[PDB]
């Protein structure tokens, strides 16, 4: 919340959407960390189909700028709520005001030139508590396309993969959800045909010494970008219509 | 020279306490307090909760139908579920609750080195009549701040996707605060006292933390 | 900026401060005197230096 | 106002209190001012800048 | 994989190596400085006051 | 949950007066507090011996001037300071400055007693004029624990004990293979010549480690 404010902040709050305000005042009948329901007080109700007012609260999806949306319920179960009041907080609001970050305890001196020109020397206490920590959204996509020389597939069976890469892949070849990832880790499984690779003279001697049997197929896998790491909060699968689906989808 | 000695010793709330170190030459009541709160500040033995398994959950970011508390803040709420042992360097505790309420941190499964110094620390709370949360809270032991993010380098099959590891907190000590105030033994010409008034979360004894304290500061001098 | 307020501050003379007009053999058990809480950082004092 | 305010918190007016280095342990010269800023993270994040 | 002995070899291609830093605005010629790299733990480059 | 031990690497020292010694690897945050307790320490309470006071035979004042010596009495009182004395079990000697002359009263010209040590015959006390230039004195010493101003005798010459000259601690970062970031605390030390500074070190924090001795227990 800031500590220190000015008064709109809770107008900004509100009037933006980011929040869910109430519809009708009345008193809570559930609160939960999806829904919010509400028993609406008889002046304010229409005499037709009794009435209870439920709300469906966005939960952990992505925002435009790649960070995180989502709501909190700051009400609790069985309390007054008063028409036009806040039912949840969204993203960067606190009890039905605006709080764009953090307030904190701050010292204006030099220290060893670590705060040189505009430069900030951060406690460690802070990024221990892990208020100005952030969390952020990504939508990776996976697209099996046509080629000349072949349809591409999402299966799960990639040439040249340890046990350990295609673990965290179903056998349809998409990762579960869930599952926390790094760079390099392979999202979804797709591989599109290149035939007859037309190798050389040593590489043919090498294939004549190890038997190896040079795939016609290519590894076009999704993978999580080099650096980036979290966890896999859904994943969506779209077809074409008339195409079997898959085991996963 | 004569060689300093604590003192009494006063207990003020089950969270704080001010110790005190009598018999103090010129100047050392600083050369003593200032270290002291160096290394009692940062490293210092300490319990807390590593990795926690919940009842239907994939990940923290998701909900549990029944409770109103996202997954992510009741991970959260168990980092500051502060506890102590006695013969474990890991002890894994064992929760279980349903029904309309709060659950708070007495509701868990009693174990022989357990020591739950704050029973009414919130967990987080139950909305449905039946709804019930199935948790193996896994608390460790060791020394001050080790992030999830570090935890995996090891790795090595953490296969459980329904392990979540979180931040390490461990560290008994919130604040240290040393005064020097002139102390008058008896007979002497001049004297100070070192009082240090630390803050803790209950689970490391004063007399203990400034013991192992002064220990490392020793330790350190084993150069010579 | 940071460093040359540093070094403005540190050479600069109050009226009256800890260690005025006193004596010292050289720059050594000047700073000795400063870092000791003795002598104030910016007082008048005779030094001999080479 | 604001010193009045100050004096209901137990607080200086200045706004200046005593501050101590965490290294030495020793008293830092001057008041220095301490309170709470309201801050925000933009995200420039450094990596993705990186 | 980032094998824990590639970190010395890198220390070892790096000692003698200058890297080149450059701003955005360049206007005069010292708008590009030569300095000796100094590996460092995170995403941020670090570079001397006194430039 | 087991502890990082360092021991000294490098000493790197120039001449004899002077110490340079590097220690590493540390702990994160230890250096600092190591650096500087020690330092604390070293400075501002050491064992040495050095002049409390000198009677001027000449005249009775720091301001004045003697005959045969352009030094004023206060500059003399400077070069007393700096005069190296390590005394045995005598706690209190007194000495006598008897030269005179057209030559410079070196150190080498006061006299010799039992329990008294010169580390520096070379030391410059006073010039000396032409002719006859009467001079000769006193000069008597003290111990402290401390460093004792001039003015802090109370109820007049500067008492220089601790041999330290100067005490300074660099902390830079630390490299071991696969941990991150560690402190390499580099203390640099001068003395009076009395204690060499590496036994100066050792104790200086002999007696941190005496003021320790009530508390700990275990690795011993």
């Amino acid at each position: 919340k800031p500590l220190v404010g000015t008064g709109m902040e809770r107008a900004v709050a509100v009037d933006s959407g980011v929040t869910a305000v109430a519809k009708r005042g009345g008193v809570v009948q559930y609160v939960d960390a999806s829904r919010i329901v509400i028993k609406v007080n008889e002046d304010e109700m229409y005499p037709g189909e009794a009435g209870i007012d439920i709300y469906n609260l966005t939960k952990y999806t992505r925002s435009n700028q790649n960070t995180c949306i989502n709501q909190m319920p700051c009400v609790s179960l069985g309390e007054p709520v008063e028409r036009g009041d806040v039912l949840a907080d969204g993203p960067s609001t606190d009890l039905g005001e605006l709080a764009l970050g953090q307030n904190m305890r701050v010292a204006f001196m030099p220290w060893n030139g670590y705060n040189f020109e505009d430069s900030i020397l951060v406690s460690e206490r802070v990024v221990q508590e892990d208020r100005f920590t952030t969390i952020h959204i990504q939508e990776l996509a996976c697209v099996s396309r046509d080629t000349k020389l072949g349809p591409e597939e999402i299966t799960a069976d990639i040439p040249n993969v340890g046990e350990a890469a295609l673990s965290k892949l179903d056998e349809s070849g998409i990762v579960y959800i869930g599952a926390e990832v790094t760079g390099g880790d392979i999202l979804v499984g797709k591989v599109t045909p290149k035939g007859e690779t037309q190798l050389t003279p040593e590489e043919k001697l090498l294939r004549a010494i190890f038997g190896e049997k040079a795939s016609d197929v290519k590894d076009s896998s999704l993978r999580v970008p080099n650096g980036v790491s979290g966890t896999v909060i859904d994943v969506q699968v779209f077809t074409r219509d008339g195409v079997e689906k898959d085991k996963r989808a | 020279f004569l060689k300093p000695r604590l003192v009494d010793i006063e207990q003020v709330s089950s969270t704080h306490a001010k110790v005190t170190l009598e018999p103090l030459e010129r100047g050392f009541g600083h050369t003593l307090g200032n270290a002291l709160r160096r290394i009692l500040l940062s490293s210092m033995p300490g319990c807390a909760v590593t990795e926690v398994e919940i009842d239907g959950v994939l990940h923290e970011y998701s909900t549990k139908e029944g409770v109103q508390e996202d997954i992510l803040e009741i991970l959260l709420n168990l980092k500051g579920l502060a506890v102590r042992v006695q013969g474990k360097d890991e002890v894994i505790l064992t929760l279980n609750k349903s029904g309309i309420g709060p659950v708070t941190a007495a509701d868990i499964t009693h174990d022989g080195d357990v020591e739950i110094v704050k029973p009414q620390h919130v967990i987080c709370h139950l909305t449905d009549e039946n709804a019930s949360i199935s948790m193996r809270i896994k608390v460790q032991r060791g020394r001050g701040y080790v992030p999830a993010s570090t935890r995996i380098h090891s790795e090595e099959d953490e296969r459980p996707i329904g392990r979540l590891l979180v931040d390490a907190c461990y560290s008994p000590v919130e604040r240290i605060a040393y005064n020097v105030e002139a102390a008058r033994v008896e007979q002497r010409t001049d004297l100070d006292k070192l009082v240090i008034e630390m803050e803790t979360n209950g689970t490391i004894d004063p007399e203990e933390a400034i013991r192992r304290a002064a220990t490392i500061l020793a330790e350190q001098l084993e150069a010579f | 900026q940071d460093v040359v307020l540093g070094l403005y501050y540190m050479t600069r003379d109050c009226v009256n401060a800890k260690g005025e007009g006193m004596v010292l053999t050289g720059p050594k058990e000047a700073e000795r005197l400063y870092r000791s809480g003795l002598a104030s950082l910016h007082a008048r004092v005779k030094v001999r230096i080479t | 106002e604001i010193k009045e305010l100050l004096k209901l918190g137990d607080l200086p007016t200045s706004g200046q209190i005593r501050l101590y280095d965490g290294r030495t342990g020793e008293q830092f010269e001057r008041p220095v001012t301490v309170g709470y800023m309201y801050m925000l993270k933009l995200n420039h994040l450094v990596d993705d800048k990186m | 994989r980032e094998e824990a002995v590639v970190w010395d070899i890198l220390d070892e291609v790096i000692r003698e190596h200058p890297v080149l830093l450059n701003r955005a605005p360049t206007l005069h010629r010292l708008g590009i400085q030569a300095f000796e790299p100094v590996l460092i733990e995170g995403k941020a480059i670090q570079l001397h006051p006194l430039v």
